[PDB]
């Protein structure tokens, strides 16, 4: 046991990222331990589809990607395989054969301001669906009508709506901090698990 | 691409936005609310104009889609509602006299105080101290004193106002494609565009006579009753065979005939069923009042109420300088907020109330999942109907003995009954004749059938036709009676509690069907059934999606109001009512007035 991969730097970052602006590291050439994610507050959902969570330390990989957002509490449930909906098609897609875990717990005592907290935005409208593991941060006045734009206006709407958090919230609109987690093989060695 | 998508992405937009606005706005209201400071006043003002700019650029720019190339049912509802509710249409000149209008006739109702004669030191107010002289004095001038100096002194003032008003108002609607301002508060049951569903504006005025003509009889059976038990309080004023005088009807306008309950009760000596003792016994309080509430409603299958609502509400008295309003209001703050405010004190009527209180919330929590617009009770009778019968419901001596407050050594027989029903009646029964003519004189004088001149004697003619109250003292032009009362001076329709009053009884018979329950319907209790349950939530769930007629065929069965239910709730009080009026007249002549 000589280098631990870090689990301390996803987690526990104090601010997150946009989901349509999601973030992305690559986790390699360390020992993996997964008793470290238990050590947290108890989870929203903890759903790991392609591998039983208990032998995550029996088999092992090549890579593991890590992405963090914030969403509200209602739209986790679009982050699976096979699911349909606005955030599900025009922020983050995943493939129907995605292996991996999905980890979500609540935050709303570190991002909630009594003023309301503008620093969290999403994507309302696109052109077509996104293709799985495919972002988009490109603003453009978005067209729904014959008329050219060429300025913001009627039929043409800024394509990025804000959040916006309150403590007073119901659960089911506060905010919730996503993890997940990607495995894969390829021909090379794996170098990646302990 | 096509107009129907060009408006679905509008609307996308507008639901995201409104949502936002208005939860800042009822967040500024309910600071206010419960804590009275000027700053508060000043947010409040600010969030409501933000509010009310943003809904007028909305509704102007809804305007650029035809309603003529959508199909879908459900957007073209969306697009109809913002335009009616967020257009306008006057003069900026005449928008600003008809708000100076609104707000002088508001000030003048709020700050409205008579002065005692030969003691200008005092001046009574009408909250505090005319309520109670109307209440409980038994002194016949007095009491008479006390309603003609009100009725001038807020009458001579608002009649002019109230001409322009109408005048003003007239000349919006018309501005508008309605007939009439009148046809614009009926507009408000119009369904279209759905077969087998339809509704029409000039249908609704016809269902009210006839439900009406189907109800008379009873009202003056008890009509006379009461008048018999008056006659034995004031032996020398009231005739035999006249109408009842205004002033002795226990209130300031005749609106409830609560009030009567104590000199009219048929058996005195039996029993009152009365809880508060032990409460007091059991030390209760307001949190366990609230936990009992939502047990029993737990116990129907509803969901029970979230930690925000337990965290955030307010359930006492404050006290000390932090002052308040405690009158009970349900607050949707909206994403998923939902408050419940009230001064509780420990008694049988809080324990109502909570019951009452929490079904408007449970009603309000379930069509959260509707868009923002839709987001309402089918009409404006539905969500009155669904808090009212939870309270008829919970004040039964079944349910009491279940919970433990009533001695399981209490017994129900025929007086314990009949007390119990005329106590019913005196409240829900007598204020039927009383709306109906206010909404009939007020849309009659919208259509403009009687001129300015003769308004008043058209006004006491009828209330001596329908109701059967004559005048204590006759009135010229001068004087504006029907403004004295709150809803008409502040410009509120007066029709929903017509609808709610059969609307409650038509849901509680098909809920006790539903529940299997044997015996009178006035003893029925639904705390352990589920699929009466089931049934309610799933009317619930549905919101203004659907039209009202649709809900109703899925709730009882049935297309239109029908006063068959409340006619066999008041069975048993309209048996005894024809046995002991045999030896009494019943009807009363117009002809006949206290001032010779
Ligand atoms: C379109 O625009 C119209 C305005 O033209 C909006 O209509 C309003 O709709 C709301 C909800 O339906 C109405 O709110 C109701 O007001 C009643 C009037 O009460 C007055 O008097 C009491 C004191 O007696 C005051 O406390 C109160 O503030 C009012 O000044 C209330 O009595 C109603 O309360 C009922 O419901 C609550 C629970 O919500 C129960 O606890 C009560 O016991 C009671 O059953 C209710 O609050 C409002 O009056 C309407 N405005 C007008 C001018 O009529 C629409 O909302 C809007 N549509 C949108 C925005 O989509
Ligand atoms: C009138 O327009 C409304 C608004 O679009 C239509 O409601 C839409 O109905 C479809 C099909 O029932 C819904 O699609 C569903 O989406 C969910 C994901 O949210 C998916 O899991 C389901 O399998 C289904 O595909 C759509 O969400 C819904 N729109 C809204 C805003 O709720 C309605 O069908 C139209 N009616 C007519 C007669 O055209
Ligand atoms: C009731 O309202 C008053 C004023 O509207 C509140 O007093 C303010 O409180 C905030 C935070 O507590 C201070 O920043 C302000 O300076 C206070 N204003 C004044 C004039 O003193 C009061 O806190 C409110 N009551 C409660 C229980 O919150
Ligand atoms: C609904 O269910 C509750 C729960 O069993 C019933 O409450 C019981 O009521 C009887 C009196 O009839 C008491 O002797 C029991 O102790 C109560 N049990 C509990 C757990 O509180 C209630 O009676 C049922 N409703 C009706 C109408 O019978
Ligand atoms: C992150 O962890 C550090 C130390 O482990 C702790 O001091 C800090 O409060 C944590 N912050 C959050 C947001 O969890
Ligand atoms: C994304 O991750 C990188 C790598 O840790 C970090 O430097 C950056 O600050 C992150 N950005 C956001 C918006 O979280
Ligand atoms: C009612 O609230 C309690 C919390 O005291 C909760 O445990 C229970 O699940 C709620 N009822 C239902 C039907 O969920
Ligand atoms: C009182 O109850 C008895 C029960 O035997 C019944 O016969 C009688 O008609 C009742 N009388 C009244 C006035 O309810």
């Amino acid at each position: 046991v000589t280098n631990l991969c870090p689990f301390h730097e996803v987690f526990n970052a104090t601010r997150f990222a946009s989901v349509y602006a999601w973030n992305r590291t690559r986790i390699s050439n360390c020992v993996a331990d997964y008793s470290v994610l238990y050590n947290f507050a108890p989870f929203f959902a903890f759903k790991c589809y392609g591998v039983s969570p208990t032998k995550l330390n029996d088999l092992c990989f090549t890579n593991v990607y890590a992405d963090s957002f914030v969403i509200k509490g209602n739209e986790v449930s679009q982050i699976a395989p096979g699911q349909t909906g606005n955030i599900a098609d025009y922020n983050y897609k995943l493939p129907d054969d995605f292996t991996g875990c999905v980890i979500a717990w609540n935050s709303n005592k570190l991002d909630s301001k009594h003023s309301g907290n503008y620093d969290y935005w999403y994507r309302l409208f696109r052109k077509s669906k996104l293709k799985p593991f495919e972002r988009d941060i490109s603003t453009e006045i978005y067209q729904a009508g014959n008329k050219p734009c060429k300025g913001k206006g009627p039929n043409c709407y800024f394509p990025l709506q804000s959040y916006g958090f309150r403590p007073t919230y119901g659960v089911g609109h506060q905010p919730y901090r996503v993890v997940v987690l990607s495995f894969e093989l390829l021909h090379a060695p794996a170098t990646v698990c302990g | 691409s096509t107009i129907e998508e060009q408006a679905k992405t509008f609307l996308d937009k507008f639901n995201h936005e409104a949502e936002d606005l208005f939860y800042q706005s009822s967040l500024a209201s309910w600071n206010y609310n419960t804590n009275i400071t000027e700053e508060n006043v000043q947010n409040m003002n600010n969030a409501g104009d933000k509010w009310s700019a943003f809904l007028k650029e909305q509704s102007t720019l809804a305007q650029m889609y035809p309603l003529q190339e959508i199909q879908n049912l459900t957007v073209k509802l969306q697009l109809q509602a913002l335009q009616q509710n967020g257009s306008s249409v006057l003069s900026e000149d005449k928008s600003k006299r008809l708000n100076t209008i609104l707000n002088t006739m508001s000030t003048i109702y709020s700050t409205g105080k008579v002065c005692n004669p030969d003691n200008p030191q005092e001046c009574l107010l009408l909250e505090p101290g005319l309520n109670e002289i109307m209440a409980n004095s038994l002194d016949y001038n007095e009491r008479l004193w006390a309603w003609e100096s009100w009725r001038s002194e807020v009458g001579k003032q608002l009649r002019p106002l109230y001409e322009e008003y109408v005048v003003l108002k007239n000349e919006m609607a018309r501005a508008n494609h309605y007939e009439d301002y009148g046809d614009y508060w009926r507009g408000d049951y119009e369904v279209n565009g759905v077969d087998g569903y339809d509704y029409s504006r000039g249908q609704l005025i016809e269902d009210v006579e006839h439900t009406f003509e189907e109800i008379k009889p009873l009202y003056e059976h008890l009509h006379a009753y009461v008048r018999a038990k008056l006659m034995n309080a004031y032996p020398s004023y009231i005739s035999p065979i006249g109408c009842l005088p205004a002033h002795l009807l226990g209130d300031m306008w005749g609106r409830f005939w609560t009030n009567l309950y104590s000199l009219t009760v048929p058996f005195g000596q039996k029993p009152n069923i009365d809880v508060t003792d032990a409460m007091v016994d059991q030390a209760w309080d307001a949190q366990r009042i609230f936990k009992e509430a939502e047990k029993f409603f737990v116990s129907v299958g509803l969901p029970n109420m979230t930690q925000g609502f337990w965290e955030n509400s307010m359930l006492t008295d404050p006290g000390n300088v932090q002052k308040a309003v405690c009158h009970p209001t349900a607050w949707d703050l909206g994403k998923g907020d939902f408050r419940i405010l009230m001064c509780t004190k420990v008694t049988m009527d809080d324990f109502l109330t909570a019951h009452h209180e929490m079904g408007h919330i449970q009603y309000d929590m379930a069509y959260a999942a509707q868009p923002f617009l839709l987001r309402n009770g089918a009409n404006e009778g539905f969500h009155e109907a669904v808090g009212e019968i939870m309270s008829l419901s919970a004040a039964t001596p079944k349910h009491l003995k279940s919970i433990g407050l009533l001695s399981p050594d209490f017994q129900e027989d025929n007086e314990t009954e009949i007390n119990f029903l005329l106590k019913q009646a005196l409240t829900i029964v007598g204020t039927l004749p009383f709306t109906y003519m206010l909404e009939k004189w007020r849309w009659m004088v919208f259509k403009g059938e009687i001129p300015k001149d003769q308004w008043m004697k058209k006004w006491w003619e009828m209330k001596r036709e329908i109701v059967g109250v004559v005048e204590p003292v006759p009135h010229d032009e001068t004087y504006c009676d029907p403004a004295s009362l709150f809803h008409v001076s502040n410009d509120y329709s007066f029709i929903r509690y017509y609808t709610r009053t059969l609307y409650q009884f038509q849901f509680q018979e098909a809920l006790c069907q539903a529940a299997k329950h044997e015996g009178p319907l006035h003893k029925c209790d639904i705390s352990n059934s589920t699929e009466a349950g089931q049934k309610l939530f799933n009317m619930l769930r549905l919101g203004k999606s659907e039209p009202w007629t649709l809900a109703l065929e899925n709730v009882v069965g049935a297309k239109n109001m029908n006063v068959r239910p409340l006619l066999n709730y008041f069975e048993p009080l309209f048996t005894w009512l024809k046995d002991q009026n045999k030896n009494s007249f019943v009807g009363w002549s117009t002809d006949w007035s206290p001032y010779a």
